[PDB]
C-alpha cells in the first residue's frame, strides 16, 4: 500500500473485471476501488493538479493524449493485449457482413488512412 | 353471520367456553355457531346457517371439500391439516412448504443429499431448491426402497427428505441400514403435518401447540378484522376475493396480515428437534428474515461429533506475513480470496486472517484432504516452561488442546522434544537491528 | 366394484347400460347407475353421494367446467379413482389437487406440442406468443418453454415475446402495437372464445390482415369464433377424433372392462358416503394397474397414455378457413404430418406465399464520448452542425447524435464525429441501410453487478442497456472478455492495444 | 514416427484438456497453406473445405476468402 503515490482507475469499465477475477491481487483491486474515478477527463484533470500519481488504462488512448499534451509521460509496458469489437444480437447476418467488411477495410488500407488522417499533426 | 362451524370430531373446554372465549377476545355481535359433528350433515349445517342466521380444527381431501363449499357460498371460513395448493378461482378461505425450505436452507448455511419417493412436491422442491442454491455461491455438492438405500448408501453427510405419513416408518423398518439416525448423520424433513428414527429436525409455524382455546380466539379475532375491514366504506346466496381486505392485520402484536393467495406474509416460524428422549426441544424462531437459536461454536451444537478429520488449528496473531481483518459489515464474511478465521478462546466478534502461513496451510490442506477449524490462543504468545506448564502454541499442543499450530515457531531442544517439530520450510536465526 | 355414471340424458344412458350388460357378459356381479346434472353444484354433490350411499360404486360433462370439481372431490373424500370421458383442463390433468381423477384425452398441451412440431417442420425460427394471464395458458405457455429450451443442439427457434394478456379487456391494440416491429411475422395465440373474437377485431381496426400476419390459434377459440366474426386467412386444426359420444362411451366400457379382468387376477366399497373415511390400497392398486394397463386399441385409435392418463402419439387433424368454411388439409400422426392432396391456402390470406420474417432497415446505435475516438459538441444556433475542412482537402463528416442528457437531464441534440462515426458511415454505405446515434445517460460501459436487496446479477452500462432492448447495435471503443463474450458475440477487431500506465515527469 | 512440439502444440494440448477433446496429428503434403487455384484449394484450407480435416491448426493469417470458407 503506497498512500504517498495514487493508484486510480476507471471505475466500473474494463479494468474491473480484469482485477476482479485477477484473483490474488484483491487487496489492489480494493484499494483502486478507494481510488476509483468514474471519467477519464477527471482521471486526465486529477494527473493534472498532482492529485493523482500513476493511472491505469487503455493504450491508444493514452498514449495519444500524452501526444496530444506533451505534458506528461507514458512509461508502462503493454502487460495486457486486446482487441476492440463491434456487438450486437444474437443472431445477425449483419455481424458476419460487417466482419468481411471490417477486414476489407484491414486489407484495403482506409483503416491506417483513418489513422493517420485523425492522429497524425496531434503530436509534440 | 358471525358463525362459527367448530366441528370438533369434542373440545368440551372449547365448547363450553362458546361467547365466554369470544368475550375474553372482545362493535357488534360475535355469537358462536357451535356444531359438533359427515359432508351431507355440514352442507346442512350451512344451509341452515345460510337460511335461518343469515373455524374447524380436527386431525389430519377436506381442503378441496372446503375450498368447493366456500366458492359455492362465497362466504369466507378458517382452517386452523389446517396449513396443509394452487388457487382454483374467486374463493375465500384460510390455510408456506417454499418459506419452509427457504428457511431451512439459511439455517443450514449458517450452520448435499436431498431425495424423496412420490409428489408433486417433490418436483415443487426441487424446482425451488434450484432457485435458491444457483445464487449466492452456495455450492453445489450431490445436488424395497431400502435394498436401493444400501445400493446407495450418493456420499452426502447431511439428508433431505420429505414424505407424507406412509414413508417414515415404513422406511425405517430396516433403520435406513447406514446409522443416519444416530448422531453420525441429519435428517431434515419439510414438515407436512408436524418405527421411529432419531436425530430429527422439523420446522413449524410460531403456533405450534399453545391452546385449542388460544387458536380458535385467534381465529375469531382475525374473523372478527376481516368484517371490520369489510365495513370500509360498507364494501352471501344460496341457490370474489375478500383476501383483498386482508392487507393489515396486527392481532397478538404479530404479522397476521395475509395475502391475495390466502397466504400471511412474512410469518414467524420456529424450528425444533426431536431429541433421543422424544421430546420437542425449540431449536430457535425465525421472523422477519431473522433467526435466533442457540449458538454453536462450528458444526458440533447440532449433535455431529466426528463425520467419517477435522484440525483445531491455534496460532498467535502478530504482524509479519500474518494479518488480521474484521469481518466486511455489507457481506458479513472476508473478502474472496480469505480464510474464515476465529479469534476466539473457546459475543465472538469475526476476524478473519490471511498471510503467507495462511497460504501454506490452505495448499497443503487442498492437496492433501482435511478439513480444519482456526483457533487463537490468548494464554501467552508462544510458551516457556514456566513452573513446568506451557503456554500459547505449545502449551495448547503439549496438553491436546491444539491437534496441530502454526505460525512463527523457532525449533530449540525441549521444543522439539516435546513437540516433534517438522521440516523447517523457511528460515532464519537470530540478528541485530540498527539505524544508519 | 362397479362402473357408475354422470349422465344428464337417457338415450346415451342406454347404450352405457347396454355395454355395461355386454361387458359383464364377458369374462363377478357388477352393476352401473348414471345420475342426471341437477341445476345446482350443491345439488349434483349431495346426489352423488346419494348415489354412493345408494350403490357400490366414469364421468361426462354434458356441453362448462362445473361438472368435473365436486364428482372429483367427492371421489377423494374416500380416495376413489374416477375417471372423465370429455374433459380438457388443465387444472384436472395435472391432479396434483384431484389425484382422484384421472383422464381419458389429451388435454392442450398435446396441442401446444404439436404446433411446436409443425412450426419445426416448417423450418420457420422466429415466433411470438400472445396468452391470457390463466394458469392453463401458464401451463401451455411453460410447456412450450419446455420443449424449445430441452434442444440441447443445429440453431432451433427463438421463441421470444411471451407477453401474457388480461381476459375480458380492451385497449389491447397497444401491446399489439409494439409487438408488430419485432421482426417476427409468426404469432401463437392462446386464449378463450371471447378474448380471441375481441383481439381479432383489434387486429381487424388494425393493419394486422396483409403480408406478415401468420398465427395459429386452438380449439378453444376456432369453434366460438366461426359464430359470428372469423375472417379468413387462418391455420387453425382439430381433433383427430371430434366428438364422439356413442365411441366415447365404447371407449371407455372397453378400457374400464379390460382393467377390471386384469385387477381380478388376485384382488368392495366400506361404506357408502357417510361415516367412514379410511384409505384404500385398491386406490394405488387401480392407478398402477391403470398406468400399465395396454388395453386393446378400440374405435378411437392405438390405446396407449402417459403417467398423467393421456393418449400419447397426439394424432391430430390439421382445417384451414378458407371462404367461411374450414378444410381439412392435414393429419398429423406420431411425428409425421402429411398435409393433403389440395392446395395450401397461404397463412397470410392472400395470394402470395409467406417466408415468416421481414427485415428493418433502421438501426439503433448507441456510444460512449470518448475523446480520441469520439468528439461531441454543442449543436449550432439552428441545431445544425458548423462545416471546417480539416487542413487538407476533406469535409468533415458530422453527425447529428440527439442522445446524452443535459449535465439538467435534459435530452439535448449534439453533433458527432470521429472514428466510430464515419466507420459507421462506411459500413452504412457498403450495406446501404439507414441509422441513427444517440449516447447513453449513465455513461458506463457495463458489468455484472450483484443487485443490493436480491442475488441475481444485473446488467448495466452499454451491453445492460442494449439488452434491454433500446439499443441495438453497439459501435463503441469496447474491449473484450470473457463475460459479456458469453452474453453477446463480438464481431472482429479493428483496432487493438493494451494496458498501460500514465504519469507525469 | 517423427513427433512434434511448438508454442501451437502447447495451446492446442491445453484447450484439448480444458475442453475435453480426443484428437488425432496429420501432416499434409499438398502446398503449404492453400490457394484458389482454378478453384481447388490445398494445404490445411483444402484439407478443411472438403472434410478431411476437421480443424486444423498453425500460422494462418485470416483473409477474405479464407474467412469466408
Amino acid at each position: 500500500p503506497s498512500d504517498k503515490f495514487i493508484y486510480a482507475t476507471v471505475k466500473q469499465s474494463s479494468v474491473d473485471i480484469y482485477f476482479r477475477r485477477q484473483v490474488e491481487l484483491s487487496t489492489m483491486y480494493r484499494h483502486m476501488e478507494k481510488h476509483n474515478y468514474e471519467s477519464a477527463a477527471e482521471a486526465i484533470q486529477a494527473v493534472r493538479d498532482n492529485k493523482l500519481h500513476a493511472f491505469i488504462w487503455d493504450s491508444a488512448v493514452l498514449e495519444f493524449e500524452a501526444s496530444q499534451k506533451c505534458d506528461l509521460v507514458t512509461t508502462g509496458e503493454l502487460f495486457f493485449r486486446s482487441g476492440f469489437g463491434i456487438g450486437m444480437r444474437k443472431d445477425s447476418p449483419w455481424k458476419q457482413n460487417v466482419s468481411l467488411s471490417i477486414l476489407k477495410s484491414h486489407e484495403n488500407g482506409f483503416m491506417e488512412d483513418l489513422d493517420k488522417t485523425w492522429v497524425r499533426y496531434q503530436e509534440c | 353471520p358471525l358463525n362459527v362451524a367448530l366441528v370438533f370430531s369434542y373440545a368440551a373446554e372449547a365448547a363450553r367456553l362458546g361467547p365466554a372465549v369470544a368475550a375474553a377476545v372482545r362493535l357488534d355481535v360475535r355469537p358462536v355457531a357451535l356444531v359438533l359433528n359427515d359432508p351431507r350433515s355440514l352442507v346442512l349445517q350451512l344451509c341452515d346457517l345460510l337460511s335461518g342466521l343469515r373455524v374447524f380444527e380436527d386431525d389430519s381431501a377436506v381442503a378441496p371439500i372446503l375450498d368447493f363449499l366456500s366458492a359455492q357460498t362465497s362466504l369466507p371460513i378458517v382452517a386452523v391439516g389446517a396449513a396443509l395448493t394452487p388457487k382454483e378461482k374467486g374463493s375465500t378461505f384460510l390455510q408456506s412448504t417454499e418459506q419452509q425450505l427457504q428457511v431451512i436452507f439459511e439455517v443450514l448455511e449458517e450452520y448435499f443429499v436431498a431425495v424423496t419417493t412420490r409428489a408433486p412436491g417433490h418436483r415443487a422442491f426441487l424446482s425451488y431448491i434450484e432457485v435458491l442454491t444457483d445464487g449466492s455461491l452456495v455450492g453445489w455438492e450431490h445436488r424395497a426402497g431400502e435394498a436401493v438405500l444400501s445400493a446407495q448408501l450418493v456420499s452426502a453427510q447431511i439428508r433431505l427428505l420429505f414424505c407424507a405419513r406412509e414413508e417414515a416408518e415404513p422406511v425405517f423398518r430396516a433403520a435406513e441400514e447406514a446409522g443416519l439416525t444416530g448422531s453420525g448423520y441429519v435428517w431434515f424433513m419439510v414438515g407436512p403435518q408436524l418405527p421411529l428414527p432419531a436425530g430429527l429436525f422439523a420446522v413449524r409455524s410460531a403456533g405450534w401447540r399453545d391452546d385449542l382455546a388460544r387458536r380458535v380466539a385467534a381465529g375469531v379475532a382475525v374473523v372478527a378484522r376481516g368484517a371490520q375491514a369489510l365495513l370500509r366504506d360498507y364494501g352471501e346466496l344460496g341457490h370474489e376475493s375478500l383476501h383483498r381486505y386482508f392487507m393489515n392485520i396486527t392481532w397478538d402484536n404479530r404479522d397476521y396480515s395475509f395475502n391475495e393467495d390466502g397466504f400471511l406474509v412474512n410469518p414467524s416460524l420456529v424450528v425444533i428437534s426431536l431429541t433421543r428422549d422424544r421430546t420437542w426441544e425449540v431449536v430457535g424462531s425465525w421472523e422477519q428474515q431473522t433467526l435466533r437459536l442457540k449458538y454453536p461454536l462450528w458444526s458440533r451444537y447440532g449433535r455431529f461429533l466426528q463425520p467419517v478429520q477435522h484440525l483445531t488449528v491455534a496460532t498467535l496473531e502478530e504482524r509479519p506475513f500474518v494479518i488480521v481483518e474484521p469481518a466486511d459489515p455489507i457481506s458479513g464474511t472476508c473478502i474472496r480470496d480469505s480464510v474464515p478465521c476465529r479469534s476466539q478462546l473457546n459475543r465472538p466478534e469475526k476476524r478473519c486472517c490471511k498471510g503467507f502461513c495462511i497460504d501454506i496451510l490452505k495448499r497443503l490442506a487442498h492437496t492433501i484432504g482435511f478439513s480444519y477449524d482456526l483457533y487463537l490462543v490468548t494464554n501467552g504468545k508462544h510458551g516457556k516452561k514456566i513452573d513446568g506448564v506451557w503456554n500459547g502454541m505449545i502449551g495448547e499442543v503439549f496438553y491436546q488442546r491444539a491437534d496441530m499450530a502454526i505460525g512463527s515457531l523457532t525449533i530449540n531442544e525441549e521444543r522439539s522434544e516435546i513437540v516433534d517439530f517438522s521440516v523447517p520450510f523457511v528460515e532464519t536465526g537470530i540478528s541485530v537491528m540498527v539505524a544508519r | 366394484v362397479n362402473i357408475g355414471a354422470v349422465l344428464s340424458t337417457r338415450k346415451h344412458e342406454q347404450m352405457f347400460r347396454e355395454a355395461v350388460n355386454q361387458a359383464n357378459k364377458r369374462h363377478i356381479q357388477l352393476n352401473a347407475t348414471s345420475v342426471t346434472h341437477k341445476p345446482n353444484a350443491i345439488q349434483m354433490a349431495l346426489s352423488v353421494c346419494e348415489d354412493l350411499i345408494s350403490s357400490q360404486v366414469l364421468v361426462s360433462h354434458p356441453p362448462d367446467h362445473f361438472t368435473p370439481t365436486p364428482v372429483s372431490y367427492t371421489a377423494g373424500f374416500y380416495r376413489i379413482p374416477v375417471l372423465g370421458l370429455t374433459t380438457r383442463m388443465s387444472i384436472y390433468s395435472d391432479k396434483s389437487i384431484h389425484l382422484s381423477f384421472l383422464r381419458t384425452v389429451p388435454p392442450y398441451s398435446h396441442q401446444s406440442s404439436v404446433w411446436f412440431e409443425m412450426m419445426r417442420v416448417y423450418s420457420w425460427n422466429h415466433i411470438i406468443l400472445l396468452v391470457s394471464d390463466d394458469h392453463e395458458g401458464r401451463a401451455a405457455q411453460k410447456r412450450l418453454e419446455t420443449l424449445l429450451e430441452e434442444r440441447e443442439s443445429k440453431r432451433g427457434p427463438k421463441a421470444e415475446k411471451v407477453l401474457q394478456f388480461d381476459p375480458g379487456t380492451k385497449n389491447v391494440t397497444a401491446l399489439l402495437m409494439e409487438a408488430k416491429e419485432l421482426e417476427a411475422r409468426v404469432i401463437i395465440l392462446s386464449a378463450s372464445e371471447d378474448d380471441a373474437a375481441t383481439v381479432y377485431r383489434a387486429a381487424a381496426m388494425l393493419n394486422m390482415t396483409g403480408s406478415g400476419y401468420v398465427w395459429l390459434v386452438g380449439e378453444r377459440e376456432i369453434s366460438g369464433n366461426a359464430l359470428r366474426y372469423a375472417p379468413d386467412g387462418i391455420l387453425g386444426l382439430q381433433l383427430i377424433n371430434g366428438k364422439n359420444e356413442s365411441a366415447h362411451i365404447s371407449d371407455a366400457v372397453g378400457v374400464v372392462a379390460q382393467a377390471v379382468h386384469e385387477l381380478l387376477e388376485k384382488e368392495d366399497p366400506p361404506r357408502g358416503c357417510v361415516g367412514n373415511t379410511n384409505i384404500w390400497k385398491t386406490g394405488p392398486l387401480f392407478k398402477r394397474v391403470l398406468m400399465s394397463s395396454k388395453y386393446a386399441d378400440g374405435v378411437t385409435g392405438r390405446v396407449e397414455f402417459n403417467e398423467d392418463g393421456d393418449r400419447k402419439f397426439a394424432n391430430y387433424s390439421i382445417m384451414n378457413l378458407q371462404n367461411r368454411k374450414l378444410v381439412q388439409v392435414g393429419i398429423y400422426n406420431g411425428t409425421h404430418v402429411i398435409p393433403n392432396d389440395r392446395k395450401i391456402i397461404w397463412p397470410g390470406g392472400e395470394t402470395e406465399k409467406p417466408r415468416g420474417y421481414q427485415m428493418s432497415t433502421r438501426l439503433k446505435i448507441v456510444t460512449i464520448h470518448q475523446e480520441p475516438f469520439v468528439y461531441v459538441k454543442p449543436t449550432l444556433s439552428d441545431g445544425t452542425c458548423k462545416e471546417e475542412f480539416t487542413v487538407n482537402g476533406d469535409p468533415v463528416k458530422k453527425v447529428i447524435c440527439t442522445g446524452p442528457n443535459d449535465t439538467p437531464r435534459h435530452t439535448v441534440p449534439q453533433c458527432c464525429y470521429g472514428f466510430c462515426i464515419d466507420l459507421l458511415i462506411k459500413l452504412a454505405r457498403t450495406m446501404n441501410f439507414t441509422y441513427e446515434v444517440h449516447l447513453v445517460a449513465d455513461g458506463k460501459f457495463g458489468t455484472q453487478e450483484r443487485v443490493n436487496n436480491s442475488n441475481k446479477k444485473e446488467w448495466n452500462g452499454m451491453m445492460g442497456e442494449l439488452l434491454s432492448g433500446q439499443a441495438d447495435m453497439i459501435v463503441a471503443p469496447l474491449t473484450i472478455n470473457n463475460e459479456r463474450a458469453q452474453y453477446i458475440e463480438f464481431s472482429k477487431p479493428f483496432k487493438y492495444q493494451g494496458l498501460t500506465i500514465l504519469v507525469k515527469k
